[PDB]
């Protein structure tokens, strides 16, 4: 979640205020995937070292 | 009324010998009581 400030003012005597509600932003961050992948022979998996 | 199956031959028991027969002739050789035999470690044995 996120927002702003508000945004006071200098205001005379009997002056009415104004709206100063925020206005609110949701940052979204999607999850992905990544992968590797190597095979081996049966013969090099006990011959090899 | 007999053995025949649709005259009561229906009634006896069925048996069975759950042993298998080997059917195969095979093979008998000697040449690994004499020759040389040697353990290998890579994929190429060399002299």
């Amino acid at each position: 979640v996120s927002s702003a400030a508000v945004q006071w003012s200098w205001d005379a005597e009997f002056e009415e205020v104004s709206d100063d509600s925020p206005e609110f932003g949701q940052p979204e961050i999607p999850v992905k995937k990544a992968q590797g992948f190597v095979p081996i022979s049966i013969e090099a998996l006990q011959d090899e070292a | 009324m007999g053995l025949t199956k649709a005259d009561g031959g229906y009634l006896v028991p069925f048996q069975l010998d759950p042993t298998v027969i080997i059917t195969s002739n095979g093979s008998l050789n000697d040449i690994r009581r004499f020759a040389r035999q040697v353990v290998a470690t890579g994929d190429v044995w060399h002299g």
